[PDB]
């Protein structure tokens, strides 16, 4: 007997890599899924070589990432390619979410939300750890992001001051930072398996949106090989920013030592939060800011509750086609009003495309599924 | 120099599975570090904030901490200054560099007083030993005046001059200043140098012990329930005919 | 039980009594004159201490009562006319303003924008509240402690 | 999770393969592939680009804006 | 008395999983009170006098 | 949605409605014993014990 | 239908704690199991909290650990409930072991493999802990233990220096020492997960050694309640020893800063460790030390073909028996030698106890299994 | 892993149970419980305790001697 | 760190010489001033950070280790405040 089917261990690798039925035309689109993982990986041992000579004290926090840097042979390879591998973790995390949503993955319920969940606990661990160097950007970033909370009301101040250990990003912050930012890719990664026990319960989806069982190929090694040459471009991608332009994604700030009583003239995120941080300063009020931001993200749970068309995909639908690359536009006007000041111009059309945002996901997209429907007689 | 003696179990008020240290030994005991020692051993993880509710009231313990000038850190000018003691800071080290303990004393170095009696082997009876068992060496074995007599010290020979003697200053509770009296005040506060939580681990503890037997015979009448269904069960076997 | 092994590990997070203990700060009444901002940690955020001079304090209580977002006087923001006491953290995310070379007062924010005065009450810019304001109470004229 | 054997109910349906030697890889790479990419830029270029063209002018517009708002030809 | 404090206890509060939670929530809440200071009362006696609580007296203003 | 609305489920709403208020119940006592939360806990006479 | 048969989460829920066919007559030295994993949640779970104000430098390696059971909000209770909850890991640990040799556990190859595979993983998890408080014990502990790697042959002075980051247990070796203890506990729940889905292949074995199959009861709710009653006499025992011992099975040279020009006069191990360190300091070469050393835990492997009786249990074996208590005994002496000097009647008797740990298991054990095999005539 | 009525084959076996509310939780606890329990001390004293009792006299004598040999009585 | 770079380890040495580095405890218990070791950092000219300010101007000199990564421009813009130092323009009094 074949003793990939039979032993317990095996049998998994087995039924999740190589014995798999998978579609026979899967876009290069599908491809994110199996980067999302090599990301989460590199990620992982990437950042231990740099836990193995990082220090979690306001004192020497922004020595030792020098000491990494400078001294620790080859220190500064193991630094930018952890540094790059979190913004190439952004990239497919948004192309993969990008593909779920043109593609009407999100069908798959349990899979896409265990996916939402999977998006803020990614977030939420970047966010940690680039408060670990320490810089002027770390740490006015971390405050004025935490102070967001004291906007709940009546439980507000108590949570801002219970995540901070005292009554500002201190000492104390830098060091549970670490810890939280330690603990959570492994809590993403167990999260990332009950992901992947959800997606082979269907199997995947492909870009018709029509099922595949009728012309099923194995994963290997069709799918093994595909993937060997993604993550070749994978690794193209994040070494032509380690090896070439390792500052390029990167604020200068960053490069000078944390002062709390010196604010910089701008305070921006990393590309990837960048969207996110235009529609909180485009709504005045503190609260409806947190309440914006928090449901940037959240309104990807009520996509599938928003689905109107009697088609999966968006391959046969030109009007949702339109109104999806909108959205990608305008997430890209975001991410330009992010990093720009809040002065006269991008005020407005920062708001503008704020507004349009939660629009395009609330109201347009479910109306344009409705009216390709009447055009079909469905 | 290679056989030892260990201290005996001197019956503390704090020693014993429930027993709260005494508060009025722990505040005579401060004083019996603030004249004596403070000046030769360093406590560098305790400060005058931690005495407060403890042994002094908080206007008392503000008052103890003016008496020192503390380094400040930087001024407008750019040089360091002194300053009356606020709470949060720390008991003053006499020494600021390891090497000045050596050639100010004997050349032996005098240890850090926070975490001493968790630190030597006995506790606070071994400290209380060495203090109070100071005594004149028998024959056959120099002293060499360095190093000063004791049986209770793991080689014989130490470099410290007894501190201990019958009346170094007074308390404001009136106790005589005995040998005995000023060895057991140090020691009992020396005990909350090191485990300042003691109080509360024998409170929870009591809970602990009280909760647990309220809990044990419960939670196993709950299994032993569950369980009877099969404890009582009863097999017959009827094979055919 | 469980109860307070939850809380036990939630206060571990909350205060720690080294922290607790620096959250009353002393300054010098003396050392600053006339107009003058000082550079002291007070919390964790910057404590600005700025002396008020007969050409500013008049200014202050001229402007009307329902102009601001919330109705707050200057008169009952101080409790003597002679010493502001202020934070230098703005109400709306938390931002250090250049002090003294100011529009409407000597206070402006560089983060996003925020137009404060002598007090510190928003004049031009998104902020919800007036700037903030500590306790107060005496005992010496050259001596304070910011209870 | 399913299996071979266990998928859908398909019936005369006849495939014809060629073993991966017999074969070359890039049959008609440049021959058959350009006229390919083309064709589909064509088949989508009216439902990626008129999006990003908006967002090109109100990028473009909103810089020049930004920097001509500031300067002031009287007092 | 005439059907068992258990029985009246079951009939009333045990016998929906609603109010079998309630009555747990409830009586943990009251069980706390009389736990907390009653094991810090028994604590008291056996530490009579050795206590910051017994001292306060002393060092008034 | 729509298939929700009818005789049954006003019915099967009325018999699980004491339920659901009873579990109410279960969640604010519960809240409130597990966060000391002295505004609602300032009104019962035993636990009032907290004299600052 | 029920959901705890057909949803995919909670389908390995009911497959492993609820609808899991139980020997009926498993005794409380089954119970270990289950507190070993209560036990590594809780190691887990104090670890973190103190992650959160620990500090990783030699600076205040010392001072932040003072820091936490000082200055930190009920930082005591965390801190000698992570110390006193290692032991606890350990007083399990060899219950767990010996049972399964007792019992003839170890019979299921891979499971009792895995466990083996699990046993070191724990300790090379507890000696890099005991290294983070850069006490005395702390850092003569790892130099006394690190230096043996010098006696392997050519690979030797490199692979210490290798394992140092320099010449000395200094500077680096406590930072990497407390990446690799953060990482190991999530890589020890990973395979204690691939342990337990090769122990549910065959189900649990029972004291009589006989197949319980004619007797099997659900794990819920008879398993689930005897595992309540069984963790709260573990947090008992924990609870005694944080709450009235903290100290006991400590060493006091640890509350002291570590001094690499002053050895202390005793250099002695935590309890769980003593043993070990006996049949190290008993056979006087360098290399036949660590080779023994290995030996000491590595021979679990080979004791499934060492055995030899006709029967599974030690139940029905009184020969067996005894030589099981002479190894419980002999393995207390090596324990007591452990914790004593090098001198006169220590010597001899020390590596007296450490030829018959070997002999007792390598030709003793299985002789025995033979003879009660003849008697049996069988 | 294997479920019930998949275990293996039983043939004619009664098994008679009681409701746990029918039943006491200890029902003989001390009048059946102490006789059993010397009963199975009694049935493992000869197994369990000569190794003990022997690591006992190896420690009782061991720590006598190195208290007793470091000290000599002529020079 | 200039070894092997710009200067050969003899030179190194010497440039390392040239300074009074205060190193750490003594015999006695004080601070003594040695020749430089190619260990030790670049000299410091201010201890403390609040003396480069009385003895500058007020305002303070930042750490030039990492400086063409910490401004934008990187060392287009350092050659440039450098090399573009000119003359106030009328309406703007400079302040001395
Ligand atoms: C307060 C009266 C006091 C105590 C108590 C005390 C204890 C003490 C110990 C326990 C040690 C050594 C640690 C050990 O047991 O191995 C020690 C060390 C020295 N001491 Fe001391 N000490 C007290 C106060 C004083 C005072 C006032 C002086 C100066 C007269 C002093 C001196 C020293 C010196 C020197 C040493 C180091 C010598 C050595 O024991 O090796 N001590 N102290
Ligand atoms: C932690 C980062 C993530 C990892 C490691 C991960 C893992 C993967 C993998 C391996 C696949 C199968 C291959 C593929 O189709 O791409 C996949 C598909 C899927 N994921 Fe994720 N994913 C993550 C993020 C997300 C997010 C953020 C979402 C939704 C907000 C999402 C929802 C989905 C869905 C719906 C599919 C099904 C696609 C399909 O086959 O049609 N995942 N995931
Ligand atoms: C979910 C995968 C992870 C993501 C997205 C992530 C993200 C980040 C980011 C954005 C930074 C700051 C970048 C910089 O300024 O250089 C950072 C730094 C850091 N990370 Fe991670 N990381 C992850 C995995 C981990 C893990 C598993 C560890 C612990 C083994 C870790 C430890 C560190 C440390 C110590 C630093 C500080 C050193 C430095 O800034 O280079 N990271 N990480
Ligand atoms: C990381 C610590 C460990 C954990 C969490 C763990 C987990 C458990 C669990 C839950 C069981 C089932 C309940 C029971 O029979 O006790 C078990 C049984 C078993 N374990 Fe472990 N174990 C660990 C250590 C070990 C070690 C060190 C060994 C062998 C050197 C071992 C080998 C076995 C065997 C053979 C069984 C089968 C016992 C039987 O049912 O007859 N395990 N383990
Ligand atoms: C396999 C489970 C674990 C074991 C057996 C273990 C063992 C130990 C030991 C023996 C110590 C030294 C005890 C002491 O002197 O107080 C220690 C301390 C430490 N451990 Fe763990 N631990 C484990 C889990 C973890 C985890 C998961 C973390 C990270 C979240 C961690 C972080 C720490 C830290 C920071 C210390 C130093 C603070 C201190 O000494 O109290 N531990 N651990
Ligand atoms: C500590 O600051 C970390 C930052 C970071 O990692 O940016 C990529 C950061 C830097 C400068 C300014 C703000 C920063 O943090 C953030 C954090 C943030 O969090 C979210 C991201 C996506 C959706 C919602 C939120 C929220 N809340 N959204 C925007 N900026
Ligand atoms: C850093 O020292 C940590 C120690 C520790 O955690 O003891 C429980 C320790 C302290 C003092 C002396 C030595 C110490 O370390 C150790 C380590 C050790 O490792 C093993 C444990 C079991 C089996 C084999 C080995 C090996 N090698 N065996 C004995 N002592
Ligand atoms: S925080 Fe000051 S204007 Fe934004």
């Amino acid at each position: 007997t074949n003793i990939r089917k039979s032993h317990p261990l095996m049998k998994i690798v087995n039924n999740a890599f190589i014995d798999l039925p998978a579609p026979s035309n899967i876009s290069s689109w599908w491809n994110f899924g199996s980067l999302l993982g090599i990301c989460l990986i590199l990620q992982i041992l990437t950042g231990l070589f740099l836990a193995m000579h990082y220090t979690s004290d306001t004192t020497t926090a922004f020595s030792s990432v020098t000491h990494i840097c400078r001294d620790v042979n080859y220190g500064w390879i193991i630094r930018y390619m952890h540094a790059n591998g979190a913004s190439m973790f952004f990239i497919c995390l948004y192309m993969h979410v990008g593909r779920g949503l043109y593609y009407g993955s999100y069908t798959f319920l349990e899979t896409w939300n265990i996916g939402v969940i999977l998006l803020l606990t990614v977030m939420a661990t970047a966010f940690m750890g680039y408060v670990l160097p320490w810089g002027q950007m770390s740490f006015w970033g971390a405050t004025v992001i935490t102070n967001l909370l004291s906007a709940i009301p009546y439980i507000g101040t108590n949570l801002v001051e219970w995540i901070w250990g005292g009554f500002s990003v201190d000492k104390a912050t830098l060091t549970r930072f670490f810890a939280f930012h330690f603990i959570l890719p492994f809590i993403i990664m167990a999260i990332a398996m009950v992901h992947l026990l959800f997606l082979h319960e269907t199997g995947s989806n492909n870009p018709t949106g029509i099922s595949s069982d009728v012309d099923k190929i194995p994963f290997h090694p069709y799918y093994t090989i595909k993937d060997i040459l993604g993550a070749l471009l994978l690794i193209l991608a994040l070494m032509l920013l380690v090896l070439f332009a390792p500052d390029l994604l990167g604020d200068p700030d960053n490069y000078t030592p944390a002062n709390p009583l010196n604010t910089p003239p701008h305070i921006k995120p990393e590309w990837y939060f960048l969207f996110a941080y235009a529609i909180l300063r485009s709504i005045p009020n503190k609260l409806g800011g947190v309440l914006a931001l928090a449901f940037s993200i959240l309104i990807l749970a009520l996509i599938p509750l928003l689905h109107t068309s009697k088609q999966r995909s968006m391959m046969f639908r030109p009007l949702s086609q339109c109104l999806f690359w909108a959205l990608v536009a305008d997430l890209l006007t975001l991410t330009w009003i992010g990093g720009q000041p809040v002065e006269h111009p991008y005020i407005t059309i920062g708001q503008l495309a704020s507004v349009l945002y939660f629009l395009l996901i609330l109201v347009l997209m479910p109306t344009a599924g409705t009216i390709e429907n009447k055009l079909l007689k469905w | 120099s290679d056989l030892e003696l260990h201290p005996p179990s001197y019956p503390w008020s704090h020693r014993g599975l429930l027993s709260s240290l005494d508060h009025t030994s722990i505040r005579r005991g401060f004083q019996v570090y603030k004249q004596v020692c403070s000046s030769c051993h360093s406590m560098d993880y305790v400060a005058y904030r931690h005495l407060v509710g403890v042994c002094y009231t908080e206007d008392e313990a503000k008052a103890l901490a003016e008496e020192v000038e503390v380094q400040d850190g930087p001024n407008e000018d750019g040089e360091m200054f002194m300053r009356p003691g606020k709470l949060s800071d720390y008991f003053p080290k006499p020494y600021p560099n390891p090497e000045a303990a050596r050639a100010a004393n004997n050349g032996a170095l005098p240890p850090d007083l926070s975490y001493i009696v968790r630190a030597r082997h006995g506790g606070e009876d071994y400290v209380f030993s060495l203090l109070t068992g100071y005594c004149e060496p028998p024959t056959g074995v120099s002293l060499r005046e360095g190093l000063y007599f004791n049986p209770y010290f793991p080689g014989q020979a130490i470099g410290m001059a007894p501190p201990i003697y019958n009346e170094v200053l007074e308390f404001d509770d009136g106790t005589p200043a005995t040998m005995s009296q000023v060895a057991k005040d140090v020691c009992t506060f020396l005990r909350w140098a090191a485990e300042p939580e003691h109080d509360h681990r024998k409170r929870m503890g009591l809970k602990m012990l009280l909760m647990m037997g309220l809990l044990l015979p419960l939670v196993y009448a709950m299994k032993r329930h569950k369980w009877s269904v099969l404890k009582s069960r009863k097999l017959a076997y009827r094979p055919p005919k | 039980a469980a109860k307070n092994v939850v809380s036990q590990f939630v206060s571990s997070m909350s205060a720690s009594a080294d922290v607790l203990a620096m959250s009353k700060i002393e300054i010098k009444l003396s050392d600053i004159p006339e107009g003058k901002n000082m550079a002291f940690k007070w919390r964790g955020k910057p404590l600005f201490v700025r002396h008020r001079t007969k050409k500013e304090i008049d200014q202050e209580a001229a402007v009307e009562v329902s102009q601001l977002r919330d109705p707050q006087h200057d008169l009952e923001r101080v409790k003597k006319p002679e010493w502001v006491i202020l934070i230098g953290v703005c109400t709306h995310l938390g931002c250090v303003p250049i002090a003294n070379a100011g529009d409407f007062g000597g206070y402006y924010c560089p983060c996003h924008g925020s137009h404060y005065d002598a007090s510190g009450r928003i004049r031009k810019g998104p902020a919800p509240l007036n700037l903030e304001v500590p306790s107060y109470e005496f005992t010496s004229d050259d001596m304070v402690i910011v209870g | 999770g399913r299996q071979f054997g266990h998928l859908t109910r398909v019936r005369h349906v006849i495939t014809y393969s060629l073993s991966p030697f017999e074969q070359r890889a890039f049959p008609h790479y440049f021959s058959k592939g350009i006229p390919n990419v083309l064709r589909r830029t064509r088949a989508c270029i009216l439902r990626v680009a008129p999006p990003f063209v908006a967002f090109y002018l109100v990028y473009t517009w909103g810089t020049q804006e930004f920097e001509k708002s500031k300067r002031k030809n009287p007092a | 008395v005439a059907p068992t404090l258990t029985a009246r206890l079951y009939s009333l509060l045990f016998r929906r999983t609603s109010t079998f939670a309630l009555t747990i929530v409830v009586g943990a809440l009251f069980f706390e009170r009389a736990f907390d200071q009653g094991a810090d009362a028994i604590y008291e006696h056996i530490n009579e006098g050795k206590l910051w609580k017994h001292i306060k007296h002393k060092y008034e203003n | 949605l729509t298939r929700f609305l009818g005789p049954r489920y006003r019915q099967l709403a009325r018999n699980w409605v004491p339920t659901a208020q009873l579990w109410g119940a279960v969640g604010a006592v519960g809240l409130v014993w597990a966060t000391d939360s002295r505004l609602i806990l300032d009104w019962v006479p035993y636990i009032n014990g907290k004299f600052k």
